[PDB]
């Protein structure tokens, strides 16, 4: 669980991913619906082509709430109360695509952070992605 | 398991330059750090307690590369997994107890290893193809269970 | 989906005693009541909105006896899901979108509601003889994924 | 996740269970075993018979941590703290394993009170084993 020595690795980690976060989160977006085209359903409404400024829009949008949640780690069910209601309630997003997407990020952060994705950053960030992913999740059950 | 003829040529080309010792020594041990309830299966490696024990173990190298050189198998012969597994497929059902789940967190930590060690060349289209091999090679060796 | 020629004989003997409308009616609905993503799947069928909704409407309850219908034709069929079951395999796939992980949500769920209609005639043995049959339908429906 | 209605089915719930508590913490360890067989790989020193005393004493400290848990649902993580690090580090409880235990005991109570488990204290419950399983596996990640 985020135990302090997991806060201070995803905090670290976050700080090395600085600006790119937006960046990455289109990636990530962008292997999560080729490698796992079910998730593609959420989004009939987007351009899903590779280079879409939807996916990159929203790629940005992940990657400023993933910076938000890692600025609240003592506190996620309040940062991300609004979020937990959209998802749960509004998109009924099935629990196994926060999966999905938080295995994509890692592959992201893998790709472009090789030296700094160690094994204990590496162990940390799926705590967090857990974390994250179980708060909006939350609304359901 | 179900590709083009070029997605899987792509996966094979990717295949060429895989160590298999380097990344499957990095693949177990990231397994047995990121997942720790895994470390109950390898009790006779000894020194399993911390990120650095494991990376070094001299026994997480040695299986991740003998898990890794069998994976490379199922890449050369994807039009028949469910037979190139059936044996490791009793193994570990019978005498090793893994639960089938391990295999899909295994394959997806293999992925996050291809990614770091081959950054942008693991576009996300050949991402997409490696998917469906570590799913083929989970559901031949989850085949004896079912 | 590997039975004994006694818990085979088990298992359709308790099939000859199941009303597939009460039973598939309250399987689906409780599948939609406790596992409430599952619902997105179901927006034609109208008021979904709570429990007493849920049990009640009618769509619930006649797609319940259709699924539960087709789950007996697997029952009756145990030497033989993947081919049973491969055409349902695709409509899944293809034109439902549905994760396979919620076939075994739904099998888990019926195993649930014959213990609360069978009472202690679904002893711990026969539970461990239908936990078989709901995987093996569960993974011929998910065949098409792979 | 548990608001309080959920909490309010949950000690309805439980009171009806009652004095069965240990032995339905039995039967639905029997299930789980018969089966999910590669469960029964972390009981080595139990027999594990039909009616094996050890799985009937087993099943009573199980039945006993769920009453315990079921007087603590605002605050589960105290409750079960010293339950959390018994399975995570000195057990070593591979996670999906909770879920099986879980679908067994949900088994169990719908065997015995048919007319008590309706839909709605059903999810409740099963919210509510999620809870507690969370909790037993939160010491790993
Ligand atoms: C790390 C996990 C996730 C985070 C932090 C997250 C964050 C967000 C954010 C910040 C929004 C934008 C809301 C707005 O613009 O008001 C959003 C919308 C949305 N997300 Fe999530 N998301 C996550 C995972 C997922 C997953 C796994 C899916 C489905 C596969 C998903 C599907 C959606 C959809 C369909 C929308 C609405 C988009 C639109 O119509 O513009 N999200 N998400
Ligand atoms: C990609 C999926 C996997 C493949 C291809 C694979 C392959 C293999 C192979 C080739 C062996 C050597 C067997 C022998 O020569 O007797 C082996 C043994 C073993 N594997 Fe698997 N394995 C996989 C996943 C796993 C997982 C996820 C675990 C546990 C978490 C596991 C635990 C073991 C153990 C405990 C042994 C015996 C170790 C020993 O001999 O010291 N394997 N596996
Ligand atoms: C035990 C596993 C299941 C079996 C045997 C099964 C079987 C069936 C059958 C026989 C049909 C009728 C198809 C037709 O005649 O066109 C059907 C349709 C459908 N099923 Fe499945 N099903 C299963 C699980 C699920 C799950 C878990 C979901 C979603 C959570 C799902 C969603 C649907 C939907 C949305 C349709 C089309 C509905 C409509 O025609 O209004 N099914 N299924
Ligand atoms: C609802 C979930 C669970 C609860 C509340 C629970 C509770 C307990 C309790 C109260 C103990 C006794 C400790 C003592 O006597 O000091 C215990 C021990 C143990 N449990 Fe868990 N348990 C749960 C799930 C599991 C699962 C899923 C497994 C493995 C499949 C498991 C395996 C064990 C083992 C191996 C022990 C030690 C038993 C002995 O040697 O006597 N438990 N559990």
């Amino acid at each position: 669980v985020l135990s302090a020595a997991d806060k201070t690795n995803v905090k670290a980690a976050w700080s090395k991913v600085g600006g790119h976060a937006g960046e990455f989160g289109a990636e990530a977006l962008e292997r999560m619906f080729l490698g796992f085209p079910t998730t593609k359903t959420y989004f009939p409404h987007f351009d899903l082509s590779h280079g879409s400024a939807q996916v990159k829009a929203h790629g940005k949008k992940v990657g400023d709430a993933l910076t938000l949640a890692v600025g609240h780690l003592d506190d996620l069910p309040g940062a991300l109360s609004d979020l937990s209601n959209l998802h749960a309630h509004k998109l009924r997003v099935d629990p196994v695509n926060f999966k999905l997407l938080s295995h994509c990020l890692l592959s992201t952060l893998a790709v472009h952070l090789p030296n700094d994705f160690t094994p204990a950053v590496h162990a940390s960030l799926d705590k967090f992605l857990s974390s994250v992913s179980t708060v909006l999740t939350s609304k359901y059950r | 398991v179900q590709l083009s003829g070029e997605e899987k040529a792509a996966v094979l080309a990717l295949w060429d330059k895989v160590n298999e010792e380097e990344v499957g020594g990095e693949a177990l041990g990231r397994l047995l750090v990121v997942y720790p309830w895994t470390q109950r299966f390898f009790d006779s490696f000894g020194d399993l307690s911390n990120p650095g024990a494991v990376m070094g173990n001299p026994k997480v190298k040695a299986h991740g590369k003998k898990v890794l050189h069998s994976f490379g198998e199922g890449v050369h012969h994807l039009d028949n997994l469910k037979g190139t597994f059936a044996a490791l497929s009793e193994l570990h059902c019978d005498k090793l107890h893994v639960d089938p789940e391990n295999f899909r967190l295994l394959g997806n930590v293999l992925v996050v290893v291809l990614a770091r060690h081959f950054g942008k060349d693991f576009t996300p289209e050949l991402q997409a193809s490696y998917q469906k091999v570590v799913a083929g090679v989970a559901n031949a060796l989850a085949h004896k269970y079912h």
